[PDB]
């Protein structure tokens, strides 16, 4: 097994105040296809200036996706206090055929700081943080969100810096506030800006460190870690998985100011991923000094057909869900984004089954 | 080119030579076509096509310039691929495709042949203007 | 064939474009014409390839410590490598090694974008049961081979010398895997997906126990609810430990820089053959073609430019170079035929000659065997388009004329 | 006024259009057909030979071989429908003239 | 409405695209026919 | 489906595919000759009219 | 066992010829004399046609 350093050893973890309330946001971004939103670019092969479709994973064209935010934690002054969560712990989605996320949207607009919505900010693109295995129940206290056996849990850290992936058991802690212990509410992960936001050395096990107070990990088989260079472009990640285990997919080493996703890694996570959870995270800055941080979409995979404009390049900047509705269905069949004018025949709206009688 | 697939295309009977033979008939077909209209098109008399052929009438639109302005135009409005007929296969490895799904410098590739029509652009020019030249009379 | 049945004359199909018009009319006499024949084929000068060349593919997790139970196999996912299966059987005693939908020739010989080796402990005694046709245990709840890709099983025993692989205390398998849905009356047989684990992998131990254990995991909302289900078997260990190896691979889904270890020759480069047609060999892709060196279209790191017909038609070479791969472009060729006179000549259409009395040129091709007459005719029989006509001497060779 | 009348409203103008890219079409067949599986492992003959042993090889090469033979033969019968059509259009052009 | 079949559909290239754009064209020339046919048996001039 | 596994179930299906892929095939075949037809036989109502 | 010929019929047929290849062989490797095989008798000794 693989050592990934040593266990906590904080007899309690930090107090998670959970407030959906403050979360309960409505600031949709519906997958916009025809700026090819949450593309994953075909994976073996590349076309130049062409017009074809294709079958693959692919979000739905309209879709909103789910929307989660990261907050700032609460403080006094100049002491941090307890975490302030949403209750996505508890949310545990079904993982199906994968997923994108669209990070960082929302960078660079005026935005509400969730823990004080008074006070507005400046966002921030933040990273999301993903808890992902085969089977799932409750906790001591009959809270959902556990997961058994080897989880893998995607984790930035370093202040946004790198990516670490391990596949590991969780073990939650006994402690104070922890998930085997008294007084739990969710887990979370932290970073005190304070201390781990250095302009020169960040702290690069800060969120690392803060999960393993709630859980300790037991078991890794890897722990892997990518480096992600500073900025507030916005970004796709995606995540698959097949016989080869599982895929790893970003924009921002290959179309960085496009946001067509390639691949960048493969886990070797052979279990078979059917549940998925975000882990929430808050910032422990102080009062005055909070941030406001970009949401994050997270929309489903389906293997679809979609029409794919490549440029020159080869980039997709252009595409069409072929079975979003009619108009998407005459594009595809003539294979192009100009049809004639014409009254055409197109797939019928298909029945569907109520029930079942046997 | 595989061998292989020759020994089991042989299972299938003679069906290459009843594919070149269908296609060669339609193609002689389409020559006797164009060979049996010129033939009635042209005119045993025709008077010479001068510049102000018409008179009052102004019919330069029909003069040949050689093909007519109006056959030139028609002809420059309408997209059509060059097949190449004198040396398409070489324009092909030199500069390749003009675009996407170019169905010309796949002949070298699919194994089809684009053949010329049974008359040139001048010799057509030269039926229709004789056809002009005898209108009137 | 005569009356009598002996062959006095015969034609070689294959010689010329004259005799190639006969055998498609099975006749020793056709009629005059202009005929389209097989295309004059253009043949490879040479071949070019390129295979990553690097770190072999490690098999040697596989060699130490006790090798998982059937339901528990352990997988090694190879990509970006050199693979050699020799290498990795010379060290079994191999009892079975089958493929399918894959020649053993090609299994040991091929690229991949991936091969993925599942090992486990596996009694020899259930060789069949490990069979697509199975309907016992281990193909319902434990171990199944893709239907999709190619495959191959090898089972084989472990040498008394190879002392780095341990043995278990028993060989064990799950005999059943159900769910009891809420209303704890219907019972539902939970299979196994190709590829996959069985759900109750995580409720069945390492090794089970006793033959008839059976094992139950209280089922939450989120999976459906209900209960999951399992039971054990067990096989008696043999003397020495009997394995069985799943070997999977995909051919598409990367770069196929799975490939057996190529020892290169400096005459097998790109750079070094353009505009020449090679045969081609370019990480698992392979084809006839002409490569150019050209203005870099698509993305870099995706390797294969690809046209709207799902052709090659560009690559990006580990040289740092882009180049434009073309189809080994044919010949155009036609049969102009006088019957009377018994002669012939051909044109090749569409051709400029400097590929090609010697050659003529005309406004429809290259003409081989026709003479340059500047003779007019309006009665042409033999027509090769435009204004031309192949007009017969009459025998010496067919004179080109233009129709007035 | 026929001078600026090649446009899309000209009926005349859109058949000479159409005639030109029923020609594009009949070759279109002929190219992209070749790209087709029709359930094979691959369009590629020598890929299926580099694959595959003789008993499953002939299958799959098989499978292409039927593809390929419908699609020439109905590439043949569209250029028979197509000539006779001309032919009996060049007859009536013949009338007009 | 079988997604098993519809993939193996899909090896046989677009062949429900040239199904349904042969009989559009089809339908259209139907159309133009009609339309061309009225035109020329529609009288200038009639009387009640 | 209900009865076969995919390496038996695919020939199964592609049987019922190139039977209703010839189906359709000819039926096109038939409507563009048919329509042909008739629209030769409009020219000719329009000669008659 | 009979490939691409019945049992029935391999006794009872008219053949242009018989051939009849004959050799020493452990049953205990009966497996690797199977056309799907991989192992070193199919590739290194012995294939039927
Ligand atoms: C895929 O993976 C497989 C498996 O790893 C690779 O297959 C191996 O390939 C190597 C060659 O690269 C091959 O090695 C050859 O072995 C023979 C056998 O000799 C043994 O018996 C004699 C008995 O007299 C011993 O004297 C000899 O030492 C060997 O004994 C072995 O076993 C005993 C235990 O019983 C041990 O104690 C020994 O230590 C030893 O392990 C050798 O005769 C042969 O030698 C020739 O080649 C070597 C190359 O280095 C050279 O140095 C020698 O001088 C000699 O070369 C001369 O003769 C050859 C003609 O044979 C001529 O071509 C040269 O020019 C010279 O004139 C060599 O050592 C090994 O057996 C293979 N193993 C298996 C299982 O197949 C495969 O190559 C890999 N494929 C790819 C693409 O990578
Ligand atoms: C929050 O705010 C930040 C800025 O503070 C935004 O970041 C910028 O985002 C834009 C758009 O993505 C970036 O613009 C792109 O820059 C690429 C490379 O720039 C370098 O190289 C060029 C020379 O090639 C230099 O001139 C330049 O100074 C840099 O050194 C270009 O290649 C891009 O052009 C390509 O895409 C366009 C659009 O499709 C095409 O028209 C072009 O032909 C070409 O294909 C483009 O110009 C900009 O560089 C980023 N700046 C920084 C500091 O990061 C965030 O995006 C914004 N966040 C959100 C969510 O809005
Ligand atoms: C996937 O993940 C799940 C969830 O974590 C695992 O299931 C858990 O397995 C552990 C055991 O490893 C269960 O914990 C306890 O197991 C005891 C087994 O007894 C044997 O082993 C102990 C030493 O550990 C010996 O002392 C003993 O003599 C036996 O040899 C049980 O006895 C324990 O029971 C206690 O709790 C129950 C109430 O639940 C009380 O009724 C008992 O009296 C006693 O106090 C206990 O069960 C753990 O509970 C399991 N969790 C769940 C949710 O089922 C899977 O094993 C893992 N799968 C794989 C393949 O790794
Ligand atoms: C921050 O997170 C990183 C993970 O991203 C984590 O990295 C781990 O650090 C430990 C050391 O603390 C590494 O463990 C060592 O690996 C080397 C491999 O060459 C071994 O040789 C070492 O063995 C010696 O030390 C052991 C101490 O337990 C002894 O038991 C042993 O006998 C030897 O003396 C040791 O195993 C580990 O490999 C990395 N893991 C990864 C994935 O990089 C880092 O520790 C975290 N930092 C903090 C402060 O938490
Ligand atoms: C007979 O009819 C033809 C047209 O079919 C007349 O020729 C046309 O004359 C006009 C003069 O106003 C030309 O217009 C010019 O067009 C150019 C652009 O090409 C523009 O730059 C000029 O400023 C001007 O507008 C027109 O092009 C020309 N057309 C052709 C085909 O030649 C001809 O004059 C008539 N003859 C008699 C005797 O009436
Ligand atoms: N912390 C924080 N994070 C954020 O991401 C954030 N985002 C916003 C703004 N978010 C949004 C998102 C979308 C639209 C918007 O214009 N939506 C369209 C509808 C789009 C559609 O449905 O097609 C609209 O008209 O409302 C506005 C604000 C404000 N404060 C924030 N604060
Ligand atoms: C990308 O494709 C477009 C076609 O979609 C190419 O544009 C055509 O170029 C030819 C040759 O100059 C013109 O005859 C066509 O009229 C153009 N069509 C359109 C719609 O513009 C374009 O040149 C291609 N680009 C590259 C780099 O190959
Ligand atoms: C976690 O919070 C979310 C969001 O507030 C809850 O989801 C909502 O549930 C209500 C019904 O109680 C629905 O009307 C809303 O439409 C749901 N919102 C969304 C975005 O789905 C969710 O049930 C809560 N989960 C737990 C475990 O408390
Ligand atoms: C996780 O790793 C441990 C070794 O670090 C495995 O072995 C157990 O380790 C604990 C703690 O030292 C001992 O108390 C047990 O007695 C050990 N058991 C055995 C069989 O050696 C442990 O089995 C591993 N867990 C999993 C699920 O693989
Ligand atoms: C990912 O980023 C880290 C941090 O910049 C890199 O680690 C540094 O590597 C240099 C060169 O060996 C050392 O001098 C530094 O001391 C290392 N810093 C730390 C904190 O370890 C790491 O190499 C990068 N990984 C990759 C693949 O580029
Ligand atoms: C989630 C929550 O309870 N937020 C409350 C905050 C926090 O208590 C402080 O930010 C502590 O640092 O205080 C408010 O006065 C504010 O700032 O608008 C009211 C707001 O509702
Ligand atoms: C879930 O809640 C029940 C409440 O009765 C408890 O017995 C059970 O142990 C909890 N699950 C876990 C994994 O602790
Ligand atoms: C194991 O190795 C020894 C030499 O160390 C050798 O004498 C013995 O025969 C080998 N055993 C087997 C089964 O090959
Ligand atoms: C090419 O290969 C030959 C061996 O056949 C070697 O002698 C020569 O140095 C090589 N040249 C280059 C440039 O690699
Ligand atoms: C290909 O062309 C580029 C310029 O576009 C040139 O830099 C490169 O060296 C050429 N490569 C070869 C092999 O000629
Ligand atoms: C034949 O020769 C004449 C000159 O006598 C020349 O003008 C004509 O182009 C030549 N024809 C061909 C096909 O070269």
């Amino acid at each position: 097994t693989v050592d990934v350093g040593p266990d906590s050893v904080k007899s309690a973890c930090i107090e998670v105040d959970i407030q959906q309330t403050f979360f309960d946001k409505t600031w949709p971004r519906p997958i916009d296809v025809s700026k090819a939103d949450g593309i994953i670019y075909p994976q073996g092969r590349t076309y130049s200036n062409i017009t074809i479709t294709y079958q693959g994973l692919f979000p739905y064209q309209g879709d909103h996706g789910d929307m989660y935010v990261y907050s700032a934690g609460h403080a006094t002054g100049t002491t941090p206090q307890k975490l302030f969560v949403a209750n996505y712990s508890q949310d545990v989605k079904q993982f199906a055929n994968g997923f994108v996320v669209r990070i960082g949207a929302a960078a660079n607009s005026t935005g509400t700081v969730i823990i004080s919505p008074s006070t507005s900010a400046t966002i921030r693109k933040i990273y999301p943080a993903f808890m992902l295995g085969s089977s799932v129940g409750n906790f001591s206290d009959g809270k959902m969100g556990r997961f058994f056996n080897h989880t893998l849990v995607l984790l930035p850290d370093g202040c946004g810096t790198l990516l670490r992936a391990f596949y590991c058991i969780l073990e939650p802690r006994s402690g104070n506030h922890c998930p085997a212990g008294n007084s739990y509410t969710s887990f979370a992960t932290y970073h005190t800006p304070a201390t781990d936001c250095s302009d020169g050395n960040y702290n690069r096990n800060a969120s690392l460190n803060s999960f393993k107070e709630y859980f300790n990990l037991r078991n890794c088989t890897f722990m892997y870690t990518y480096n992600i260079t500073e900025d507030e472009i916005l970004e796709w990640f995606g995540i698959t998985q097949t016989a080869q285990g599982v895929h790893l997919f970003s924009s921002r080493y290959v179309d960085l100011y496009g946001g067509n996703m390639f691949q960048f890694a493969t886990l070797p996570v052979y279990d078979t991923i059917k549940y998925y959870s975000i882990i929430p995270h808050s910032i422990r800055s102080i009062q005055s000094d909070r941030k406001a941080w970009a949401a994050f979409y997270v929309y489903k995979l389906q293997p679809l057909t979609f029409l794919l404009d490549f440029s020159v390049d080869g980039y997709i900047r252009r595409a069409i869900d072929c079975g979003f509705n009619d108009l998407s269905q005459l594009h595809c069949s003539y294979e192009s984004f100009d049809v004639e004018s014409g009254v055409y025949s197109v797939s019928s709206f298909e029945a569907k089954p109520s029930g079942s009688v046997v | 080119g595989f061998q292989k697939c020759e020994q089991l295309l042989r299972e299938y009977g003679q069906f290459c030579s009843k594919i070149n033979q269908a296609l060669h008939g339609a193609n002689l077909r389409q020559d006797d076509s164009v060979r049996n209209l010129f033939a009635s098109v042209k005119s045993s008399q025709s008077s010479p096509i001068i510049p102000g052929f018409g008179g009052d009438f102004n019919l330069t639109l029909l003069e040949p310039v050689a093909r007519s302005a109006i056959e030139d135009l028609l002809f420059d409005k309408v997209t059509i691929a060059d097949p190449g007929y004198m040396q398409g296969y070489d324009d092909c490895m030199q500069q390749g495709p003009a675009s996407a799904r170019d169905l010309i410098c796949a002949q070298y590739v699919a194994g089809y042949k684009v053949l010329p029509p049974l008359m040139d652009v001048n010799m057509e020019a030269a039926y229709t203007s004789s056809l002009l030249g005898s209108i009137a009379g | 064939f005569s009356v009598d049945g002996y062959i006095r004359r015969a034609i070689d199909c294959g010689f010329n474009d004259l005799s190639q018009l006969h055998c498609s009319y099975e006749s020793f006499d056709v009629e005059s014409g202009v005929y389209s024949v097989s295309s004059f084929e253009a043949k490879p000068s040479g071949s070019v390839v390129e295979q990553a060349e690097g770190v072999e593919c490690d098999f040697s997790p596989l060699l130490s410590g006790t090798p998982p139970q059937v339901y528990n196999f352990k997988r090694l996912v190879f990509t970006n490598c050199n693979y050699n299966l020799t290498k990795l059987l010379s060290l079994f005693s191999v009892n079975d090694f089958t493929c399918s939908q894959i020649s053993p020739a090609a299994i040991a010989s091929n690229c991949y974008s991936s091969l993925i080796l599942d090992y486990f402990s596996y009694p020899l005694s259930m060789k069949s049961d490990l069979s697509v046709s199975s309907a016992g245990p281990i193909s319902q709840f434990n171990y199944k081979q893709s239907f999709s890709n190619p495959t191959c099983l090898i089972l084989a025993t472990v040498p008394h010398n190879l002392t780095t692989i341990t043995k278990p205390l028993k060989y064990s398998y799950i005999n059943k895997c159900s769910r009891l849905l809420s209303d704890d009356r219907t019972e539902v047989p939970q299979l196994v997906n190709a590829n996959q684990y069985s759900p109750c992998v995580s409720i069945v131990p390492s090794t089970v126990w006793e033959d008839g254990d059976y094992y139950r995991k209280q089922l939450s909302p989120l999976e459906g609810g209900g209960w999951l289900v399992a039971s054990g078997s067990t096989v008696a260990m043999t003397e020495q430990l009997q394995m069985g190896f799943g070997i999977t691979v995909q051919y598409g889904t990367d770069t196929n820089s799975v490939c057996p270890k190529l020892e290169f020759a400096n005459d097998t480069k790109i750079a070094s053959q353009l505009g020449n047609c090679v045969e081609y060999s370019l990480y698992g892709v392979s084809g006839r073609g002409v490569f150019q060196n050209c203005t870099a279209v698509g993305v870099r790191q995706q390797r294969f430019v690809y046209d709207a017909y799902q052709n090659l038609v560009g690559y990006y070479s580990d040289d740092g170079n882009y180049y434009c791969l073309r189809a080994c472009v044919s010949v155009p060729v036609s049969v102009i035929y006088d019957k009377e006179t018994k002669t012939h000549a051909t044109l090749f259409g569409s051709v400029a000659c400097e590929h090609i009395y010697g050659p003529l040129q005309t406004p429809v091709g290259c003409v081989l065997g026709l003479v340059n007459s500047s003779l007019f005719v309006e009665d042409c029989k033999l027509p090769l388009g435009q204004s031309l006509c192949a007009l017969p001497d009459t025998p010496g060779e067919m004179r080109l004329a233009s129709i007035a | 006024a026929m001078q600026t009348g090649f446009t899309t409203t000209n009926e005349a103008f859109q058949k000479v259009q159409d005639a030109v890219n029923n020609n594009a079409q009949a070759l279109s067949k002929l190219a992209s057909e070749l790209s087709n599986t029709f359930g094979a492992i691959s369009a590629s003959i020598g890929d299926i030979i580099q694959r595959l042993d003789p008993p499953e090889q002939d299958a799959q090469i098989d499978r292409l071989i039927n593809g390929r033979l419908t699609t020439l033969n109905a590439f043949v019968a569209q250029q028979l429908v197509r000539s006779e059509s001309a032919a009996l259009s060049a007859q009536l052009a013949k009338d007009k003239v």
